[PDB]
């Protein structure tokens, strides 16, 4: 996260760390959506051009964290993966369309002050909140700068959803209805973006109607980080919710 | 469900330092 | 720089 701020304790209790076992490193962010299911971006687990194809046994999920590198004894919980499910129509060839994946955990994770699931939007949540100018929240342990460092604790930044033509006009990549983009325009002066290591983490919004946090987006892609005239792109969770339900209902 | 209600904010009626920025943008 | 995790987890 670039031009973000240190998160508060328990501010993002659905935040998940995807952690590679060996060599031990941060893989991506992710989200807790119930006691045995984690939501992330497909490209975190499968990206053939770079020969990325992680199996269940290649990683762990870490829940309840605040500190990036510390093992947070008595706070964080670490779970093993039972099975990974990638959207079968995820388009890794062209544009990361349908950049979404689920992971089922071996055992249910116990909720705590630090561990708690986020809600998923329904049609009206989406219709009500996913409007240009409405701000959402992105969190992660990724890079603080496009090039140079890394944070000691979880970072947070709030960013406004952007008009679809402006999103369109900022990139040569073909944009689909299953993506949205968020961020400040050069005129606004305020800054912020996701960056390397933030992938797969949540874009959330707090409904003013019921005071709950909903995950509207998944950090998907962009070009560099916090560049002027560029915007972060996010997977449209509500648009892929039929698949999410399908998988959870089936498995 | 209790989804989306944080034990250390919503459940105890505490606000974090920047959620109002969000609220303020929802028209 | 990642602190070692309890062996069990791995
Ligand atoms: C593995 C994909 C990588 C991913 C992804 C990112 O953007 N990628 C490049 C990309 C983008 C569009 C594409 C594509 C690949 O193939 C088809 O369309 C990601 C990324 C995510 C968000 C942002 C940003 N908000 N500025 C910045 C970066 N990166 C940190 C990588 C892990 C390298």
């Amino acid at each position: 996260i670039v031009e973000g701020s240190d998160a508060e304790i328990g501010m993002s209790p659905w935040q998940v760390m995807l952690f590679r076992k060996s060599p031990q490193e941060l893989l991506c962010g992710a989200s807790l959506i119930s006691d045995r299911w984690v939501l992330t971006a497909a490209h975190c687990l499968l990206y053939p051009p770079w020969d990325k194809n992680f199996t269940e046994n290649d990683l762990l999920v870490r829940i309840g964290k605040h500190s990036r590198t510390r093992y947070e004894r008595n706070i964080e919980k670490i779970s093993m993966l039972e099975k990974i499910y990638i959207h079968p129509r995820y388009n890794w060839r062209e544009n990361l369309d349908r950049d979404i994946a689920l992971m089922k955990l071996k055992k249910p994770v116990a909720f705590s002050d630090y561990i708690h699931p986020v809600c998923l939007p329904d049609r009206e949540t989406a219709a009500s909140l996913l409007q240009a100018g409405y701000k959402g929240r992105v969190t992660g342990w990724g890079n603080l700068k496009e090039t140079w460092g890394q944070p000691s604790v979880l970072q947070v930044v709030n960013l406004p959803i952007v008009e679809r033509p402006v999103c369109k006009d900022s990139t040569r990549i073909r944009i689909t209805d299953n993506m949205f983009c968020a961020g400040y325009k050069p005129d606004e002066g305020k800054r912020g973006d996701a960056c390397e290591g933030d992938s797969g983490g949540p874009f959330v919004m707090k409904s003013p109607f019921n005071n709950r946090w909903y995950q509207m987006g998944i950090v998907s892609w962009g070009e560099g980080c916090d560049r002027d005239g560029k915007y972060g792109f996010y997977t449209h969770v509500f648009r892929l919710k039929k698949w999410i339900q399908k998988v959870i209902d089936q498995f | 469900a209790d989804c989306g209600l944080r034990p250390l904010f919503e459940k105890k009626s505490l606000e974090d330092k920047t959620e109002r920025e969000l609220l303020e943008s929802y028209i | 720089d990642f602190e070692e995790i309890p062996e069990e987890y791995l």
